[PDB]
C-alpha cells in the first residue's frame, strides 16, 4: 500500500499536463485563425451582396417610378 | 383594377420589409463575426497560456 | 391582364424571398445566441479560475 500512489499520480502529473497543453494548442490553432478568416470572407461576400441589392433596388425604382 | 392595386401595394410593402430584413441580416452577421473574433482572441490568450503550461 | 400577370409573379417571387430570409435570420440567430452563451460561460469559468487562484 502507498506504493501505487506514485504509479497513479506521477503518470498524470506530467502526461496529463502535456496532453492538455497539446489539446489547447491544437484547438486554438484550428479554431481562432480559421474563424476570423472565415468571418472576414463572409463579410466580403456580404458587402458584395449589399452592392448587388443596391444596384437592383435602384434600377427597379428607376423603371417602376411612374 | 382592385386586384392589381392590391398586388402592387402588398408588393411595395414586401420590398420595404425585405430591405429592412437585409439591413437586419447584415447587422446581425457582422455583430456575430465581431463577437466570434473577440472569442477567438480570447482563445488565443488561452492558447498562449497553454503554451506557458507547456511548462508541463 | 398582362399587368396583372407580371405583378402577381413579382409578388410571389418577393414573398418567397421574404420567407427564406426569415429562415436564414432564425438560423443565424440560433448560432449567434449559442455563441453568446458560450462566451458568457467561458468568462464565468475564467472568473471561477481566478477565484480558485485567489484561494490557492
Amino acid at each position: 500500500d502507498f506504493d501505487d500512489i506514485h504509479r497513479k499520480r506521477m503518470e498524470k502529473d506530467l502526461n496529463e499536463l502535456q496532453a492538455l497543453i497539446e489539446a489547447h494548442f491544437e484547438n486554438r490553432k484550428k479554431e481562432e485563425e480559421e474563424l476570423v478568416s472565415l468571418k472576414d470572407r463572409i463579410e466580403r461576400r456580404r458587402a458584395e451582396r449589399a452592392e448587388q441589392q443596391r444596384i437592383r433596388n435602384e434600377r427597379e425604382k428607376e423603371r417602376q417610378n411612374r | 383594377s382592385d386586384k392589381l392595386k392590391e398586388a402592387e401595394t402588398r408588393a411595395e410593402f414586401a420590398e420595404r420589409s425585405v430591405t429592412k430584413l437585409e439591413k437586419s441580416i447584415d447587422d446581425l452577421e457582422d455583430e456575430l463575426y465581431a463577437q466570434k473574433l473577440k472569442y477567438k482572441a480570447i482563445s488565443e490568450e488561452l492558447d498562449h497560456a497553454l503554451n506557458d503550461m507547456t511548462s508541463i
